[PDB]
RNA sequence: AUCGAGAGGAUG
DNA sequence: CTACCGATAAGCAGACGATCCTCTCGAT
DNA sequence: CTGCTTATCGGTAG
């Protein structure tokens, strides 16, 4: 610790959960792909209000293939994370070439939803497939995304 | 998940978008055959998994000697007869929860007193 | 050991000898005890070779 | 006559061997903490499973030809038991009558 | 009484029976 | 000493029966995992000590 | 494959425990895997019992 | 009862946890490379996918099982026929074109002899060896998903003991056989002469 | 005498 | 829009494996 | 279980 603090354990916590490596993979229940065509009206009924929020036009598409991510209520309590911080780091990685949404911490089911975007206008040749590059992003997502802290650093202990 | 196979030539199916009308169509790279879609779920990974837990359970287990037998009660039939064991999902991080199989009813239940279960 | 039910995690099952050398060991106990001592010899046998490769 | 069955290591997997013929299936007393027992006698794990298939001959029979030479092997720290085993074989005696 | 089970001692006779038969290098012979 | 003897085993009695209680916690998933370690692990540890500490 | 090793087993073991099927041969029923290997390899260590 | 032809086989699984495509191949004795399981099945005589998966997975429910096999299937669309299923199995040198049918008659009995010599080594068995090769796979996977542990190696009942008998055999066989072609080597020098 | 193999002894 | 000529990974297998003693036994 | 061996990633001249 910084000499300017000694036995303030609440300080030590701040440091621990700003050191400890935390990959998105470590908080993912089940990563699933869907064919959702109508971005306004989602086919899945577990998300009836997400999907009912999203206040666009303030301001002011599209993408055919979905990608979902269920997250555990469990390890949200341990490593300290609000769903938003998650979402933003996801977007921060690809930039403006993927849409992103999420439910609030208060809700019962914590979830993410994404859709590839959006190469048009000045083109070249061979316009096909796309489903293979979709998986390579759910694959890059789990195993190349950082959330908080430095790499090479696993479990971190509060020894006195 | 569940994906499906074609008749006629019996190979695997590889999904395709219906450009015009917005829907999903499986098909094989063997002949031409195309059926329509079931549930919109195409791919699922899962990293944490609740099945693999109960594996093996038969109608012949209530005779295996190499398995404990304790004083529980069946939520349904009340007979004190049973065997149990810890998740046969031999992963490193799994819980240490007991899985009771009723003899007198072949009903399956758990020790866990928090956490929901749907078998 | 096959004299045990499956998924038994308490002391007697996983290699804890209650009784003292005076009172004497019990059948399982003895084997277990044997199981570790056996590690004792293992090291003084060919882990010395390293220790002596170091010196050299 | 069906009293003994030659049991192999693998087959060892599906069985539940008792340890003491008599005191591994008589009746209940129970004896664990109840008056009274011999203070000086050792503490036997007990029988707590009751679904057995087999039964062990006599424990002592896990030992080998030089190991059974030891008296009270179960009161010695193992390596002592093992250590002797190597010497019984350079000790001196009647190595054959002829 | 011929009905009753083995006990402590009786276990041993079964052993002797074994060695009476196979002797001691049985495996090496067999 | 006779009365000392009773006491020793009667102190491997309660120092074994404390383990049957943490076992019967973890088996009904109340045992909360120590930050850093697996569930099974915190248990594994919880016990090892409880037995050493009983012996000493 | 076999279907219903409820009796198949018990009339395998009854035959061995009469001397009919060699008492040296080992017979492994596995409830939890739904298997039945049978062994007759030269080099199997057994005991009593 | 057939000497000591230790002909060893290995089913592998490429890419560690979270890799891209988890392709499954195999060590086949007398051939240079590892060969995707799907081609191997084809080269046997089970041609269609989704029947392929019927020698491997045994419960058309447990899906994670089934899902793991995707990339294998997608490896062997390049080979679909009884015939050229054995063509891939041809690369172990260069036939130089001279052996186009005969490399099959090489690949044909390689899956008679060297591949799983037990089960049988006869001619007309293929569905015996498939279901088994389909049983090697159900185990391989039924571990990777972490449903049952890695196989122990210090387990006693899964090792054997070469006592004096089979020792002598593993020796006598050898010597007798050596005496056997000492007679052959004396015969080629008879007639020639008589003799007697 | 020489090369090669095995068993044991002290650190155990 | 291309080879270019450079660095870094993804690894080539690598020469090593305590001390000193005592016996016995088979082969050039 | 090191130091040397052998094949790709790509930031600049041509
Ligand atoms: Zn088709
Ligand atoms: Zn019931």
């Amino acid at each position: 610790l910084e000499p300017g603090h000694a036995a303030d354990q609440e300080q030590a916590k701040l440091i621990r959960s700003a050191i400890e490596h935390t990959t998105l993979k470590s908080v993912t229940i089940a990563s699933e792909i869907y064919y959702d065509p109508d971005p306004r009206s989602t086919v899945i009924p577990e998300d009836e209000e997400i999907i009912q929020l999203h206040f666009s036009l303030l301001d002011e598409q599209q993408s055919p293939w979905l990608l979902r991510l269920e997250l555990d209520r469990a390890a949200m309590n341990d490593k300290d994370l609000t769903m938003g911080q998650v979402g933003e780091r996801i977007k921060q990685t690809f930039k403006n070439d993927l849409f992103v949404i999420w439910s609030e911490d208060n809700d019962e089911k914590l979830i993410i939803r994404c859709r590839v975007v959006r190469p048009k206008s000045l083109d070249a040749e061979t316009e096909a497939e796309e489903d293979h590059m979709l998986k390579k992003i759910e694959n890059t997502m789990l195993e190349n995304i950082t959330l908080r802290g430095v790499e090479n650093i696993e479990r971190v202990v509060m020894m006195k | 998940t569940t994906f499906r196979f074609c008749r006629d030539c019996n190979n695997m199916l590889y999904p395709r978008e219906d450009k015009e009308n917005n829907r999903l169509l499986f098909e094989c790279r063997t002949c031409s055959y195309v059926e329509e879609a079931g549930s919109p779920l195409v791919y699922r990974h899962e990293l944490i998994t609740n099945i693999g837990e109960t594996a093996g359970v038969v109608q012949d287990i209530g005779s295996d000697p190499t398995l404990p037998r304790s004083d529980r009660e069946c939520p349904k039939c009340h007979s004190r007869e049973n065997v149990f064991f810890q998740s046969q999902q031999r992963r490193k991080d799994t819980s240490m929860v007991l899985f009771f199989v009723c003899l007198s009813c072949s009903h399956i239940f758990t020790s866990d007193q928090k956490n929901k279960r749907t078998q | 050991l096959p004299h045990f039910s499956k998924d038994d995690y308490s002391p007697e099952s996983k290699g804890f000898v209650e009784n003292s050398y005076l009172r004497g060991l019990t059948p399982q106990e003895f084997f277990f005890h044997a199981m570790g001592g056996r590690e004792g010899l293992i090291d003084t046998a060919v882990k010395t070779a390293e220790t002596g490769y170091i010196q050299r | 006559e069906g009293l003994v069955e030659y049991i192999d290591a693998e087959e060892e997997e599906s069985i539940l061997i008792a340890m003491q013929p008599e005191d591994l299936e008589p009746a209940e007393a129970n004896e664990e903490n109840d008056l009274d027992v011999d203070p000086a006698k050792r503490i036997r794990v007990s029988h707590h499973a009751t679904t057995f298939t087999h039964c062990e001959i006599h424990p002592s029979m896990i030992l080998g030809v030089a190991a059974s030479i030891i008296p009270f092997p179960d009161h010695n720290q193992s390596p002592r038991n093992t250590y002797q085993s190597a010497m019984g074989k350079q000790a001196m005696g009647v190595f054959l009558t002829n | 009484d011929e009905s009753a089970p083995i006990t402590a001692e009786d276990s041993w006779a079964v052993i002797s029976a074994f060695f009476r038969e196979k002797g001691l290098v049985s495996q090496q012979l067999d | 000493d006779g009365p000392t003897m009773r006491e020793i085993t009667e102190t491997i009695a309660e120092a074994k029966k404390k383990v049957l209680d943490v076992t019967k916690e973890a088996q009904a998933n109340l045992l909360t995992a120590k930050h850093g370690m697996t569930l099974r692990e915190s248990f594994e540890d919880n016990v090892v000590r409880f037995l050493n500490e009983a012996r000493d | 494959v076999h279907r219903n090793p409820a009796r198949l087993m018990e009339t395998l073991r009854t035959l061995r425990r009469k001397g009919d099927i060699n008492p040296e041969v080992s017979m492994i029923r596995d409830i939890r895997e739904k298997e039945l290997k049978i062994f007759t390899d030269a080099g199997r260590v057994y005991r009593p019992l | 009862k057939g000497s000591r032809f230790i002909s060893t086989l290995q089913v592998k699984l490429y890419g560690r946890e979270g890799s891209s495509a988890r392709t499954i191949k195999a060590t086949l004795p007398y051939i240079k490379q590892d060969i995707p399981i799907v081609i191997i099945f084809r080269a046997l005589g089970i041609i269609p996918d989704g029947e392929i998966l019927e020698h491997i997975c045994y419960d058309v429910n447990d899906w994670q099982m089934l899902e793991m096999l995707k990339p294998c299937v997608e490896d062997g669309f390049v080979i679909q026929d009884r015939e050229t299923a054995l063509d891939f199995i041809g690369r172990r040198g260069t036939a130089l074109g001279i052996k186009k049918e005969k490399r099959i008659q090489y690949a044909k009995d390689i899956l008679q002899k060297e591949f799983l010599p037990h089960i049988t080594q006869l001619e007309g068995f293929e569905s015996r060896k498939a279901f088994f090769l389909g049983y090697m796979i159900n185990r391989l996977l039924l571990c990777a998903l972490d449903r049952k542990d890695q196989d122990d190696r210090d387990h006693f009942g899964k090792k054997r003991l070469d006592l004096a008998g089979p020792l002598l055999a593993q020796l006598f066989k050898t010597l007798f056989k050596k005496l056997t072609k000492d007679i052959f080597r004396y015969m080629q020098r008879t007639v020639e002469e008589a003799h007697d």
